[PDB]
């Protein structure tokens, strides 16, 4: 079989075949000649230029290419043009298997409209509210009391969240209807309002579904997709805390009942919104192969890929709802190349200087091997880290530990945000909401700080590392074994903390306050000039990272955050006070081209916003295109140098004001 | 007790003794001479004698290995040299010539001492002669912590490496007063000879540091690389890194387009051991990189082009930089590893008006004269005389390697097509340039001739380099008998 995706899922598929003993083929674009899925595959064929359209999206190339492998079936994947009719039609022109759902169900359910029809076909507890215009305030109050809901005032013709106000009491109902009619009459030319059961605070619970072309339909355990930034989810978890069998059993039964309704074959997944009063709302249903199943597979072992490919041959499944159980729970997170602390700045075109994944009792699905890069015109996802567990505390701690052991170098990421979110006591309380993120991050993003004991431990580990790397340079036995260091982070030596060290063995020290002070005998295990640093005092265990140094300042990472600790002796400490600290030039002015050349491409527009790290234009000289970018600034005021202006000579190409 | 140094620190500056204490080991400095006077007897100098006479000379010890050093003192007479100051320095250099030990000096002198007359010139001449004679015998490093003017500037110049401190140091031959007197332009001391000027414009300073503390901390690290003398072998340090570490990221560094640029450090860093690069002259002639690095625990010399800056084109400044680095590396038996990516020489009238012919020959002379083991890797391209200059196999090179997408040709395809068909029918571009580039802009022809040993996968570079550098440990080559060469100055 041949896949249709070029991400982690492709690798997953070419991995499921291992046990299924199925030879696999994987196509690629020109830029992806070095992707892992190309080498993992048994066969590879090029699909032209790497721009999205020609790459994979070029059905004609793809369907035509499906004539040499011999494979009797070809996976549709989950992204790009997966589950598409124009594609399903073409594949049934050449009479080949789709390894996916049937057309009628797909167009009946994935369609934007008429989904409410199928929803109300059997009702299935669809959105509740007075189905019609509320012409009077009396009707609005009466229908609000009917269910005593937060009103969910929404315009009949309005969409996207415009014309919506949340009413909690009758006076609020009247005032918000007065505002809503005024807003909607001006904005959408419709005064027709509707009132529905608004949700106190949503959790966005999701229910998984599987089926088959013969029978033995099964309901998979539900999942969580509460956390969501810009309508994109981050953290997922299958057995949500607010789970009662009274609801859940009916959820599975109703999902299976809806399944046969449209004769769905390859079930996508069911979407719900759940309030603390344990309701459910079948709508916004999915018909795509969601790849958040690893979590469910961790709590079940139900290999969705194997079962769906088995059903693609008109055979029933190998599992029934009778044996499906729960053996704990799993947590999954997504690693993006999106720089959060810097206003969510995108960082692309950077191959991995060097990276190593966490592999301690955890699972990681990724398509980015060492020496791989991310283009602008693709998904900036790095890895899909998922860890098995049985208890919240157990599963989370694992994630905590596994986050710190993920070495990524060569480009930014959002691991700090994931770490801070997981460590927050609100997240460990047990329950969350969908507005959780912006509720806990009002102004931008700011990572939480360190407690006193954590900073002390970081100091101790830094001193141990300094001594261990110092002993390497000495010759033969003429080496020291004890010092007294003065650690102080910050440019002003904030909190000078005297530290000792003794190095009793290769990976054991006798850290103390100073000489003639009680000693603790911690342990540090670190390979010289490497990232990972495992330190264990008593039971507590920590993992820190070592970035680099200039022999007075150490670049060490603590809880997914970079710091610069200063490790200096008595003389250096007493002398660093008497050192000039000059301030570098802070110039917000025009930028000039360093060398002569020709401008062939421009990226930014005249007199608009500019952010740090953004490419601006590209000169070509002596057969070579450079690319001077914007180091750092907010905006510009200038006149653009036109295309093909072979002038340069250190002119003012862009002027920053 | 912190007497007499409060006046110094109040100006945000350190003292000579404090610098010496910071450089060496905690308790291994033994000051040599401390009670010496100037015995001048002129211009009312018979009084105000000083015990130290403005110099601190000792022995010290760094990383368990011996050293010699001296430091000027700015408080006493402004650091001026004399018939008596220079005697201590001469004695130290002579002793460090008998024993195979290097010398490091921290310059702070304000100029010559006028009250001694021509005795200051005598001392300067003796120091110059010692530097000239002992260059190439023991490594010499110089750091400039404060003002350095007059004719005293020449002795740091002859030394192998000169470093500078950022805020409070400068160096030049003639002061701005004379410049105003003759030309009439008002230029400040920093605008004339500041650390930035010598870092970027003149190319004299080999580096710049932000503070004295950082200067000492990194000077120790630099010292950890050098061999002790001319006859001593290259130092080898223990290291947990191993030649079997996987480097497969090199397969993707070179883009598939011939007009796109990349950073050569992405090729340099994987091959060498982790966090073991010490760049030399980082802000001058950025199209070429030179420095020191370790390969399997032994120090080597690195010289590579960079297509990031000016398409990696050789030039005057790059030629001088590479020539000096190669000469120093060969003088002390240090292996050389080079990475080649050059389209040719920089074209321009200013270049010929500035003597490209002289300067470009220096790098070729340095590469041909060298007798240390050499390893060369051609990543993408090498054209014209630039291929010859950058350690080609014919210049007694030990082992040469190429990557599968390399190109070695006489010149670009356009010029060859033009010269090979004078008045051939128009549109000849499309069906001739492509064919010529396909047939002869590839390493197959150069491999057929025997100019590259083998064509290797980019993932095997570390393995090959470690193997070759281990095997070549005991090469013995000698040049014909000469009093000395005649390099194109
Ligand atoms: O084709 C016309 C210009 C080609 C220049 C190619 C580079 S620029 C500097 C160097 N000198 C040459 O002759 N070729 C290279």
């Amino acid at each position: 079989v041949l896949v249709a995706n070029r991400g982690e899922i492709a690798c997953r598929v070419m991995a499921t075949c291992r046990r299924l003993g199925i030879k696999t083929v994987a196509v690629y674009s020109t830029a992806d000649e070095q992707a892992k899925h190309v080498k993992v595959a048994d066969e590879s064929v090029c699909i032209g230029p790497p721009a999205s359209v020609e790459s994979y999206l070029c059905i004609d190339k793809i369907v035509d290419a499906c004539k040499k492998t011999g494979a009797q079936a070809v996976h549709p994947g989950y992204g790009f043009l997966s589950e598409n009719g124009e594609f399903q039609s073409a594949l049934q022109k050449n009479n080949i298997v789709f390894v996916g759902p049937d057309a009628h169900s797909i167009e009946s359910m994935g369609d934007k409209i008429e989904s409410k029809r199928l929803a109300q076909r059997a009702g299935v507890t669809c959105i509740p509210g007075f189905i019609g215009e509320v012409k009077t305030h009396e009707d609005l109050l009466r229908f609000a009391r009917e269910i005593g809901y937060p009103v969910m005032i929404k315009a009949s013709g309005g969409g996207g969240g415009k014309g919506m106000r949340v009413a909690y009491n009758d006076t609020q109902c009247v005032e918000y209807y007065d505002m809503c009619r005024e807003e909607a009459k001006a904005a959408f030319h419709s005064d027709k309002m509707l009132v529905e059961r608004f949700i106190d605070h949503p959790r966005h619970i999701e229910i998984q579904v599987i089926a088959d072309r013969r029978g033995n339909t099964v309901y998979l355990p539900e999942r969580e997709c509460s956390i969501q930034r810009r309508n994109q989810k981050v953290i997922e978890e299958a057995p949500s805390v607010l789970l009662d069998a009274t609801t859940r059993k009916a959820m599975g039964e109703e999902a299976v009942a809806m399944a046969r309704a449209v004769q769905y074959v390859s079930a996508g997944t069911v979407e719900n919104v759940v309030n603390p009063q344990k309701q459910f709302y079948f709508l916004e249903m999915n018909t795509r192969l969601q790849v958040e199943h690893p979590i469910t597979e961790e709590i079940t072992g139900v290999d969705l890929v194997e079962q769906m490919l088995r059903a693609a041959a008109d055979l029933p499944l190998s599992i029934t709802q009778d044996d499906i159980t729960i053996n704990g729970h799993a947590t999954e997170c997504r690693v993006y190349a999106e720089d959060p602390m810097k206003n969510y700045f995108p960082s692309i075109g950077r191959l991995t200087m060097y990276q190593e994944p966490t592999g301690a009792g955890v699972r990681c699905d990724s398509g980015i091997i060492e020496g791989s890069q991310i283009s602008v015109y693709y998904d900036p996802l790095i890895c899909k880290l998922s860890t098995w567990g049985r208890d919240r505390a157990e599963c989370i701690g694992r994630m905590e530990k596994a986050l710190d052991e993920y070495v990524i170098r060569g480009l930014r990421h959002n691991i700090c945000l994931l770490r801070d979110v997981v460590t927050e006591p609100r997240y460990r309380s047990g329950s969350i909401t969908t507005n959780y993120l912006q509720e806990q991050y009002p102004n931008g993003f700011k990572k939480a700080e360190l407690t006193a004991e954590e900073m002390q431990l970081m100091y101790e580990v830094a001193a141990c590392v300094h001594l261990k790397r110092e002993r390497l340079h000495y010759t033969q036995g003429t080496a020291p074994s004890e010092r007294q260091l003065y650690l102080s982070v910050g440019a002003g030596q904030e909190g000078e903390t005297p530290v000792y060290v003794r190095y009793l063995d290769d990976s054991h020290f006798e850290i103390g306050a100073s000489k003639h002070g009680p000693f603790r005998k911690m342990e540090v295990v670190w390979k010289a000039s490497y990232p990972i640093i495992r330190v264990k005092d008593g039971e507590a265990e920590t993992v820190l990272q070592f970035w680099g140094t200039n022999e007075v300042t150490y670049g060490m990472q603590m809880r997914g955050t970079t710091f610069d600790v200063n490790v200096m002796s008595d003389l250096q400490s007493t002398l660093a006070h008497f050192v000039p600290i000059t301030e570098a030039t802070t110039n917000t002015k025009q930028i000039l081209s360093p060398m002569p050349g020709v401008i062939v491409a421009i990226k930014v527009q005249p007199g608009q916003m500019v952010v740090a790290g953004e490419e601006l234009l590209t000169l070509e000289a002596m057969k070579m295109r450079n690319k001077i970018h914007a180091q750092a600034d907010g905006k510009v005021k200038e006149v653009k140098v036109k295309l093909g202006a072979t002038v340069e000579d250190n002119e003012v190409l862009v002027e920053l004001e | 007790p912190t007497a007499a140094e409060d006046l110094r620190h109040k100006k945000k500056r350190l003292t000579a003794m404090e610098r010496v204490q910071l450089f060496c080991d905690p308790g291994t400095f033994r000051e040599r001479d401390a009670l010496v006077e100037h015995e001048c007897h002129n211009f009312g100098m018979e009084k105000r004698k000083v015990p130290g006479d403005g110099f601190i000379t000792g022995t010290g010890k760094v990383f368990g290995r011996p050293v010699f050093l001296f430091s000027h003192d700015f408080t006493v007479f402004g650091g001026s040299l004399s018939r008596t100051n220079a005697a201590k320095v001469v004695r130290i250099m002579e002793e460090a010539a008998k024993i195979g030990v290097p010398v490091i000096g921290f310059n702070d002198s304000g100029g010559a001492r006028i009250h001694e007359g021509v005795d200051s010139l005598a001392g300067y001449a003796d120091i110059f002669l010692r530097n000239t004679l002992f260059s190439g015998v023991i490594p010499q490093i110089s750091v400039i912590m404060g003002p350095c003017a007059g004719g005293a500037v020449y002795s740091p110049a002859i030394t192998d490496f000169t470093f500078m401190v950022e805020t409070s140091s400068y160096m030049f031959v003639t002061g701005p007063e004379v410049v105003s007197a003759v030309g009439g332009k008002l230029v400040t001391k920093d605008e004339l000879g500041g650390p930035h000027v010598h870092a970027t414009k003149s190319g004299v300073s080999a580096g710049t540091f932000p503070n004295d503390i950082v200067a000492m901390a990194q000077l120790r690290r630099l010292y950890s690389y050098l061999p002790l003398s001319n006859r001593d072998p290259v130092p080898v340090l223990p290291t947990a890194d191993e030649r079997y570490r996987d480097v497969s990221s090199l397969n993707t560094v070179v883009p598939t387009e011939v007009k796109e640029a990349y950073d050569m450090r992405d090729v340099i860093y994987p091959v060498i051991d982790h966090d073991s690069f010490f760049e030399i002259q980082p802000q001058f002639a950025k199209n070429i990189i030179c420095g020191f690095a370790r390969v399997e625990g032994r120090s080597v010399c690195i010289i590579a082009n960079q297509p990031k800056v000016q398409a990696g084109v050789l030039d005057i400044d790059s030629s001088v930089k590479g020539a000096r680095m190669v000469r120093f590396a060969d003088a002390f038996n240090i292996p050389i590893i080079t990475f080649v990516d050059v389209p040719g020489f920089l074209p321009g009238v200013q270049q010929e008006y500035g003597g490209i012919i002289r300067h470009g020959a220096k790098l070729l002379y340095a590469y041909a004269e060298a007798t240390v083991p050499k390893v060369t890797i051609i990543t993408r391209k090498a054209y014209g005389g630039a291929y010859d200059v950058m350690s080609s196999k014919h210049l007694r090179g030990d082992s040469n390697y190429a990557w599968p997408h390399a190109e070695i040709a006489v010149m670009g395809a356009a010029g060859a097509c033009k010269l090979l068909y004078s008045k051939e029918t128009a549109e000849q571009q499309a069906q001739r340039i492509a064919d010529y580039e396909k047939t002869f802009c590839t390493p197959l022809s150069a491999a057929r001739k025997g100019f590259v040993d083998a064509v290797i996968d980019p993932s095997e570079t570390r393995m090959r380099v470690c193997e070759d550098l281990e095997r070549l440990a005991r090469k013995q080559l000698q040049n014909p008998w000469k009093k000395h060469g005649n390099i194109p100055l």
